[PDB]
């Protein structure tokens, strides 16, 4: 368990806006799009996000970050089949 | 006996607003239950069951699953008579009514039947 | 404001008619409408129409209670 | 007393107690004051559109709980919707503007 | 349904006419049955164990 | 790009007036006939009230009919009976109406209280209503002739007026004339026409009356509306399943009342198109007309007329606008409460095993309540084919699934909640543990917080289900992350009554016993002595103990001493972590220390470490106290021996005056006082006398004579260590209890001499029934009242949210010690704590600062200005924050259950409002009425009076019932003269010169002019004052902040003086103006800055103005609101909390803060 998150108020300033960014991250591991970054215990992706923050490889910069290199990841393999949509013209 | 349904009818419909007890806000209305819903453990088990059937359908050879997708509504406006599915076929008649068998017959004896069976009661 | 009462004080001005007063209106009655049946009575339209219809009564296009109520007599 | 998903009311699509399996407990004004102290607004979004009042975004849910996939994908409260149509049976025009 | 009729098919029951009313014990309480009563309408056969 | 034109998620939300033409758009049909159902086939009688036709079929995917019975056809309309089939829910949408014969008036617009159709004609309500029913006629668009054009007549009248203008001359009488009226109504030539009169005429009857009138018309105006739309020619039908007719047991039917009422108005109307065509007399037309009217009022709001009944039930039918306002005050279902799924409760008990972040759950509860979860990881793992075997194993209890249950619970919340929610900690999360039984188990250390004892106490449990709701419970609602009262900083969660008295026990020595003197290492071998039977838990020895200080650059000293201690204070030193010297623990550890000992730990070492440092605390609480055996017989309880002897003296004090009395020495009034006054005096004798046996008279003996120390007696134990009962307590169990008081509020002179320990006898008894009865009676009302201030608090303040960083203003309030005519009430460390300066202070000497300006001032900075003799502070409040629409963080404080300064976001009104409330319940002019006396603003009864301007006054004129006084300032014009009655004593000296805002007379003041004369400053700190002083009193702790954000609402609003933009006398928001003339300072007029002045509204009065309609309909008059609201075609934008929970979107506050700001300013963009 985590039993206060105290050290991942630190990390992110506001409290609040900690609350979001480690839902998000705990999507990225509910809905399996990804897997996690530091051991997992049994502890539930809610807390498995709230270890994360605590190390500081998770926040929104860096998901933000992340996010935006796997649009780039995608747009590269279909490069070739949204180009071949020139049916437009 | 039709005093029974005459006398029935007779009676004047009840202020859904009758307040009953504590003269609190429950008013007889509030405490009308929906029987058209749908519970959804209900609703959850037919997504399943789709998704079911339409996988032990392609277990099936292409011609046993569009035979019984035929010959029941799966997937398709109405079903078809078996002779319609004969002509459909150019094999026709008796034939057809074989595989369906077959069909239903590979199905039953469990590696296929461990699944459908668990949605019955 | 409750209507009955803004009736019942409406109509209450009307004084209950004589029992001589009754048959002045009634005869009242009988001269307005019979203006207007002999006003209908020199229409020529009103004749050949009525004819035209009863032509079709003959001809089982339309039934004896759908024209007249019956004559005098 | 214990109510997972349970009979619903008929006017106002809202869990309620047919079976004596009970309805859910009350949430009210003075509860939901103290998740807005909190910050909570999910919690408290989730409190009185999907765990009750949605007719869609309950069965919605539930579809996700079990597939494993916590969301809510929350739509209108059926009890605001009523007050809509009520406030158009009378005389009033009330629209719901933008994007 | 469509899925349905294949499951019944499948599985060879007679889906009844009949929809099951019966009175069951609530969840959970348990107990011994000391007594069982039978009203009838007036005019109806009353049945066996009535 | 495509803007849109389906649905997309709509900001903002409209209301106005309806068009018949825009009824219509609604209408999917006529409704034509009062038929419902065919009463045989129970199907719906089409073009009836129900109907399949114009609304939808009854069951889903099914035509009427029943040609088409297929799901696969959709958009078919059957070529049988029109029903396009679809899911029987739309039956539930789609709407209708009723073209109505003759025109019908509104009755929201009639009857409102302002008749809005009245002051839009500016025509009396009493004539239109003489229009409506036919009694009088009225001239419309009146031509030239004789006659006004909103002139009424009467028949003869008219019959003359007739014969003379045939036309160029026009009345119409009933609903159309009316309409006739608004339709004709030109409101932009009446406006320019009220522009002329304007400037010309100089009246202030005159032009008040016209200056409030011309904004009402232009801005309906601007609204959109027309006026004849107030005017019904269609009437919309509300959708049948909102006003079901749904069959019951035994075949019964119930339908909703509208019904009955809808029926009414079809009929009638109907009647009427028929009795045009026969061309009735009009004596009966216009009775038909007046009853079509009747009926649409009482379909629309029933009980502004007649208050019909409905049928062979007395009870009077209810109507749409009764069906809007709910009931129970002012709720609209939101307001009141809603049922929830996922939830349930039971009865709580103790287990002191938990962790404080845990609580005991049911097993079945838990089964239950999980289910869909449960579901979902049977088949992740296949331990379930499919679903239904899934229920089908829980519904059978396989030994397998608790081990799943176990593994869903682990990491998942669940709020625990109590029954009367106060301040937020009413909810807060916990970590399940599974456990066998029917009752929920409650860590003890958080009993406090929700002010539940245990018995039988019901809690509510609730699943948090979304994932947001997961990482929302563990970050904001856990147990864990509120360790610390919002409402003042200190610790919530102290130990509260057996703990406590075990670590009294612990920590506490007698004066002889086993082991005294000896000398041990460390506590490991303290607690060995002990566990043995070698020494007594409480003797005086010395032992070596290492303690810690972090003094270093985050680095912690270590120093070994030899302490001279108890055995028991040894012992417990094993708990306290690090940081903390033994200094601690080598007291007496009573209840008020053992909580700062919680609270330095946390002060020092942070969270973590105070909440591990609580569990310890607890749990060697009970144990130690547990060892102690602690009890209560009846010889616990010790009568002074003095007793007989001090009541017998007092005795004869009341014989003597008495014989005083007897002998006419003495007044009977000045007798009553007089024996009262030795009775009160021989009880305090008694109670101080029992006091002094009972504590110290344990007299005991080391290898001497003796020696006496304070009483190890039991329950003296309690009391002295704040565990339970109290001196006042214990003094009626032993000493006497009391003068009772007879019902009237006199107090018996013949006391209760008698105690608990001894009997009280017949007499004495019915004596105490009265104080208890009131006691019962009186608190279940204080109960009352307080959940009423705390409504009216989170009133007016609810949507005010912490959003900007630092607003940047220098602005502040000095904070003085209360210094109350004594020494210090309360001190200045308690009031500047956790708040920030307004500038930087000084030493004694300068060019010295000690604190640099704004820096929040935490505990070793308050030592820093403690160290230093430092007298005053000037300290940023939010009555002085300069951000509008808000509060900036630097402004607030740091307070929250954590330390840390407040986060952007976070809702602190709501917290404001709660914090004040929730102790209202302890408090008792003076009492809880005096606070709300204050919070509402009222002036209080007999007033002073305070100077108006400084300078020089005196008396002028005479006694006229007013003896005027003059004003006459050194350089200032004097024409100051105030209406003074004479006949009030007065105290401003005649020769003397006066400050404004001095004191004229004696008596209360209003804060009005404190605000006024005084200014803002000097009001906010009357207000928190006052009313700390009320609570402070009773005992209650309440940091000024709450106090200071209520009074901050209190003034938001200021009226105008000076102009160059916006018109003179408007009151109105100075987050609004202050935003105007910061904006007209610049560009614009180079300035035309408006001067204005700040005005003190009363919380409830305050709350009454909301922009956001839906909010005000939440707790104002729903009518009233709405209406008056429709008129202007107001848009209400949402942005505030009471109306996004309506709606039931995110709050625009704490998580939802996030979302709003990213959407508030995608609005207003491109
Ligand atoms: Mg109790
Ligand atoms: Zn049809
Ligand atoms: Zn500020």
């Amino acid at each position: 368990a985590r039993v206060t998150v105290q050290d991942a108020v630190e990390k992110i300033g506001n409290r609040f806006d900690l609350v979001l960014v480690a839902a998000r991250r705990a999507r990225q591991m509910q809905v399996g799009g990804k897997d996690p970054l530091v051991p997992e215990e049994n502890d539930k992706t809610t807390v498995i996000a709230l270890r994360e923050i605590e190390e500081g490889l998770i926040n929104n910069q860096i998901l933000d970050v992340r996010e935006r290199q796997e649009q780039q990841e995608q747009e590269a393999a279909e490069l070739q089949a949204v180009t071949a949509i020139a049916e437009g013209r | 006996d039709k005093i029974r349904k005459v006398l029935k009818i007779a009676k004047e419909p009840i202020s859904m607003e009758t307040p009953i007890g504590d003269d609190e806000d429950s008013h007889l209305g509030d405490f009308i239950e929906d029987t058209t819903l749908e519970l959804p453990l209900d609703s959850a088990t037919t997504e399943s069951l789709r998704a079911a059937t339409h996988d032990v359908l392609a277990g099936l050879t292409a011609r046993e699953a569009k035979v019984l997708r035929m010959r029941f509504g799966i997937d398709m406006n109405t079903d078809y008579t078996l002779e319609e599915v004969g002509k459909q076929f150019d094999v026709t008649r008796e034939r057809i009514r074989q595989i369906e068998a077959k069909a239903l017959r590979k199905l039953r004896h469990p590696s296929r039947s461990e699944v459908l069976r668990s949605f019955l009661d | 404001t409750d209507p009955v009462r803004m009736y019942m004080r409406e109509m209450g001005t009307v004084e209950l008619l004589t029992r001589e007063g009754e048959i002045d209106i009634a005869k009242r009655i009988e001269d307005g409408i019979n203006q207007v049946q002999c006003s209908v009575a020199e229409y020529p339209e009103a004749i050949t129409y009525l004819l035209e219809q009863y032509d079709r009564v003959e001809a089982e296009e339309a039934r004896l209670s759908d024209l007249i109520t019956g004559f005098v007599d | 007393h214990a109510r997972s998903t349970g009979s619903y009311s008929l006017v106002t699509q809202q869990p309620l107690g047919g079976k004596a399996q009970f309805g859910g407990q009350r949430f009210g004004e003075m509860e939901v004051w103290a998740l807005e102290a909190y910050g909570a607004a999910y919690t408290l979004q989730e409190m009185l559109t999907v765990k009750s009042d949605d007719v869609n975004g309950r069965t919605k849910m539930y579809k996700n709980i079990v597939d494993g996939n916590h969301q809510m994908e929350p739509g209108m409260p059926e009890s605001f919707n009523v007050l809509l149509k009520e406030i158009r049976s009378l005389g009033i025009n009330i629209e719901l503007e933008d994007e | 349904t469509p899925e349905e009729k294949l499951l019944r098919a499948i599985f060879g029951e007679k889906a009844s006419d009949v929809k099951d009313s019966s009175l069951r014990v609530p969840n959970g309480v348990s107990g011994t049955v000391i007594d069982v009563q039978v009203f009838t309408r007036d005019g109806v056969e009353k049945d066996k164990r009535a | 790009l495509k803007a849109q034109t389906k649905t997309e998620e709509f900001d903002a939300i409209k209301i106005a007036l309806a068009s018949p033409d825009m009824i219509r758009s609604w209408s999917f049909g006529e409704v034509k006939k009062p038929e419902t159902i065919n009463y045989r086939t129970f199907k719906p009688e089409r073009d009836g009230l129900f109907c399949a036709r114009i609304f939808g079929p009854v069951k889903d995917y099914e035509c009427l009919c029943g040609k088409y019975k297929r799901l696969k056809h959709r958009g078919v309309i059957c070529e049988k009976c029109g029903v396009e089939v679809t899911q029987t829910k739309v039956r539930r949408e789609r709407m209708g109406h009723i073209e109505l014969a003759s025109p019908t008036a509104h009755i929201w617009f009639l009857k409102s209280l302002p008749s809005r159709i009245g002051l839009l004609l500016d025509m009396p309500l009493r004539d239109i209503e003489r229009v409506l029913y036919f009694e009088s006629y009225v001239v419309i668009e009146g031509g030239m002739t004789n006659l006004e054009r909103q002139q009424i007549l009467t028949e003869e009248q008219y019959l003359d007026a007739l014969e003379e203008f045939g036309d160029e001359f026009d009345a119409k009488m009933g609903a159309e004339a009316i309409q006739a009226l608004l339709k004709s109504m030109d409101l932009e030539q009446e406006c320019e026409q009220l522009r002329e009169e304007l400037n010309e005429t100089n009246s202030e009857t005159k032009r008040k009356k016209l200056t409030k009138r011309i904004k009402l018309l232009e801005a309906f105006v601007q609204s959109g509306n027309k006026p004849e739309w107030m005017i019904l020619t269609v009437l919309p039908v509300l959708p049948p399943d909102l006003r079901p007719l749904v069959p019951l047991d035994g075949g019964r039917f119930a339908t909703s009342d509208l019904n009955d009422l809808y029926r009414r108005v079809i009929n009638r109307n109907n009647r009427l198109k028929r009795l045009l065509d026969l061309a009735a007399p009009d004596i009966i037309v216009r009775n038909e007309k007046r009853m079509l009217q009747e009926a649409v009022d009482a379909l629309l709001d029933n009980g502004r007329r007649g208050r019909a009944i409905t049928g062979s039930n007395k009870r009077p039918l209810k109507s749409l606008a009764d069906m809007i306002k709910g009931k129970q005050g002012r709720f609209r279902q939101n307001l009141l409460g809603k049922r929830v799924d996922y939830s349930g409760r039971s009865v709580i008990t103790v287990g002191p095993y938990l962790r404080l972040h845990q609580c005991g759950l049911p097993k079945k509860m838990a089964l239950e309540l999980f289910k869909p979860f449960i579901y979902g990881k049977l088949e992740l793992r296949g331990l379930a084919t499919t679903i239904k075997a899934a229920k089908k194993m829980v519904e059978r209890e396989e030994a397998v699934v608790w081990d799943i249950l176990d593994e869903v619970i682990r990491e998942h919340p669940v709020l625990l909640n109590r029954a009367p929610t106060l301040h937020r900690l009413g909810i807060q999360a916990f970590e399940p543990v599974l456990i066998e039984g029917k009752a929920i188990q409650l860590h003890p250390l958080v009993c406090a917080a929700y002010n539940a004892d245990f018995d039988g106490d019901q809690m509510a449990v609730h699943v948090p289900l979304t994932l947001e709701a997961q990482l929302e419970a563990r970050a904001l609602m856990m147990s864990t992350n509120n360790i610390l009262s919002p409402a003042n900083g200190e610790p919530i969660i102290v130990p509260s009554q057996d703990v406590v008295l075990g670590l009294y026990y612990m920590t506490r020595d007698c004066v002889n016993a086993k082991g005294e003197g000896m000398v041990l290492t460390g506590p490991k071998e303290a607690e060995r002595l002990y566990r043995s039977g070698l020494a007594s838990l409480h003797a005086r020895v010395k032992v070596r103990i290492t303690e810690y200080e972090k003094d270093a650059n985050g680095e912690l000293v270590a120093k070994t001493s030899l302490k001279d201690t108890t055995v028991g204070r040894a012992i417990l030193w094993m708990i306290v972590p690090k940081g903390l010297p033994y200094s601690i623990v080598n007291q007496a550890l009573g209840k008020k220390a053992i909580s700062k000992m919680l609270n330095t730990c946390y002060r020092i070492l942070g969270l973590k470490p105070t909440v591990i440092f609580a569990d310890q605390i607890m749990y060697t609480g009970f144990a130690y106290a547990a060892r102690s055996g602690a009890s209560v017989g009846i010889d616990d309880m010790v009568i002074p021996e003095k007793k007989h002897e001090i009541i017998s003296e007092a005795e004869a004090e009341v014989a003597e005056i008495q014989e005083q009395f007897q002998s006419g020495l003495v007044t009977a009034g000045e007798r009553y006082n007089k024996v009262i006054d030795i009775w009160a005096a021989a009880n305090d004798r008694v109670s101080k006398a029992m006091m002094d046996n009972l504590q110290t008279e344990t007299v005991i003996n080391r290898d001497g004579q003796e020696e006496k120390q304070v009483s190890f007696n039991s329950i003296y134990m309690m009391a002295d260590s704040g565990a339970r009962g109290s001196a006042a307590q214990i003094r009626q169990l032993a000493g006497m209890r009391g003068l009772m008081a007879k019902p009237d509020g006199s107090i018996i002179e013949t006391p209760i001499t008698a105690n608990f320990r001894e009997g009280l006898n017949v007499l004495q008894y019915f004596i105490s029934t009265h104080g208890a009865r009131k006691g019962l009676a009186d608190t279940a009302l204080k109960t009352a009242n307080s959940g009423y201030l705390t409504r009216r608090l989170v009133d007016v303040a609810q949507d005010l949210v912490v959003t900007e960083d630092d607003c940047g203003t220098h602005e502040g309030i000095m904070m003085t010690p209360v210094i109350e005519g004594g020494d210090v009430k309360e001190p200045l460390r308690d009031r500047v704590l956790g708040r920030v300066t307004a500038e930087d202070v000084l030493k004694p000497g300068t060019a010295d600062i000690l604190v640099p300006r704004n820096t929040l001032l935490h505990e070793q900075w308050c030592d820093l200005l403690e160290e230093n003799s430092v007298d005053a502070v000037k300290v940023r409040s939010v009555v002085s924050c300069d951000t509008d629409f808000g509060v900036c963080a630097h402004c607030y404080g740091r307070d929250l259950a954590r330390g840390h300064i407040i986060n952007k976001g976070e809702a602190i009104g709501v917290i404001a409002a709660q914090s004040i409330g929730e102790p209202g319940t302890q408090l008792t002019t003076g009492g809880l009425p005096r606070v709300a006396d204050l919070f509402e603003a009222r002036r209080p009864k007999e007033p002073a009076i305070l100077a108006e301007i400084s300078g020089i006054v005196s008396f002028g004129k005479e006694t006229k019932g007013k003896r005027r006084l003059v004003i006459t300032p050194v350089d200032g014009s004097d024409p100051y003269e105030e209406m003074i009655p004479k006949w009030r004593q007065l105290n401003v000296f005649e020769g003397e010169r006066v400050e404004r805002g001095d004191v004229i007379s004696d008596g209360p003041e209003a804060p009005h002019d404190i605000l006024r004369l005084r200014g803002v400053h000097a009001v906010t700190r009357y207000i928190v004052n006052e009313v700390q002083d009320v609570y402070r009193l009773q005992g209650v702790k309440i940091n000024d902040k709450h106090i200071e954000v209520i009074v901050r609402q209190m003034l938001r609003k200021a009226t105008i003086v000076n102009a160059g933009s916006s018109d003179f006398l408007e009151g109105e928001q100075v987050e609004y103006s202050r935003v105007k003339i910061a904006n007209r300072e610049l560009e614009a007029n180079g300035k035309v800055g408006a001067t204005y002045s700040r005005d003190l509204l009363g919380i409830t009065k305050a709350s009454l103005a909301t922009e956001s309609f839906i909010s005000a309909a939440s707790f104002q008059e729903t009518t009233r609101v709405l209406t008056e609201a429709a008129v202007a075609g107001k848009r209400d934008e949402l942005r505030g909390l009471k109306e996004n929970v309506i709606v039931g979107r995110l709050i625009p506050a704490g998580t939802g803060y996030a979302y709003h700001q990213d959407r508030m300013r995608r609005r207003a963009a491109g």
